[PDB]
């Protein structure tokens, strides 16, 4: 059923 | 805010060490050591990586951060790897922590593996499945899958999204950037670790893709 790790593409770091 | 380049071990035998313990889990996971994104047969095409495609635009990282970017990665390539050891723990199962100290805003790894469509890996059992590209048009969107071939960062453990308490071991972050129009995954430390620190950082940071109900 697929478990996906994700980050955002804006807001930078801080 | 600006990105920083890491400070590798300064005892030889130290980084050699710590690249034996990656080299170790990667031969327990029947794994090659890759430090890039690699786009095999049967998979995505290097041309589906482009970073326009993300819907909502994505954010470009700049002329000053991808020297800094292409500093720790030619660091990496003479030996230079940054202060981190794979260590199996029974709760987590392979974990990274801070060999030396890591200061706020330092890179720590680019999370590498098989770029592949996710209209691809809608069945796939992977547990390291990182997303590259969200696009409008989901058979476009793009997975990172270290199952054959990846590094460090298929290791680094995440935190429980559902506890009173789990977001306070949050001491890095996982970032995507533009680079030369290409999508690009990126973790940064965001404080100040400690030796023998473990890193942990948000899977669910932009989809709540991934169950972490259960995490320590
Ligand atoms: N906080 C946490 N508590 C328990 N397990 C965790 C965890 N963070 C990550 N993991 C484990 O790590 C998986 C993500 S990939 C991280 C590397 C993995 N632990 C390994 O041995 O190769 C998760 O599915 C979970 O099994």
């Amino acid at each position: 059923k697929a478990a996906r790790k994700s980050a955002p593409a804006t807001g930078g770091v801080k | 805010r600006r990105l920083l380049p890491f400070v590798s071990s300064e005892d030889p035998a130290q980084r050699l060490k710590q690249m034996g313990t990656l080299a170790s889990a990667l031969t327990e996971l029947q794994m090659e050591f890759s430090d890039d994104l690699t786009y095999s047969s049967g998979m995505a095409p290097r041309s589906a990586n482009q970073a326009r495609f993300e819907e909502g635009g994505m954010q470009v990282l700049t002329k000053e951060d991808i020297e800094t970017l292409e500093q720790c990665r030619a660091m990496c390539k003479r030996g230079d790897c940054p202060p981190l050891l794979v260590v199996f723990d029974s709760r987590e199962g392979f974990t990274v922590e801070a060999d030396g100290q890591i200061k706020d805003m330092t890179f720590i790894a680019e999370y590498t593996g098989d770029v592949d469509y996710i209209r691809n890996r809608e069945h796939d059992d992977c547990d390291s499945m990182m997303t590259l590209l969200l696009a409008k048009d989901p058979s476009k969107s793009l997975v990172i899958c270290p199952d054959k071939r990846g590094n460090i960062a298929r290791f680094i453990s995440g935190i429980n999204n559902h506890t009173l308490d789990g977001k306070k071991k949050q001491n890095c972050k996982c970032v995507r950037y533009s680079v030369n129009g290409e999508c690009r995954v990126f973790l940064v430390a965001t404080r100040d670790i400690a030796k023998g620190e473990r890193l942990y950082y948000d899977y669910n940071g932009y989809e709540h893709e991934y169950p972490t109900q259960h995490f320590v």
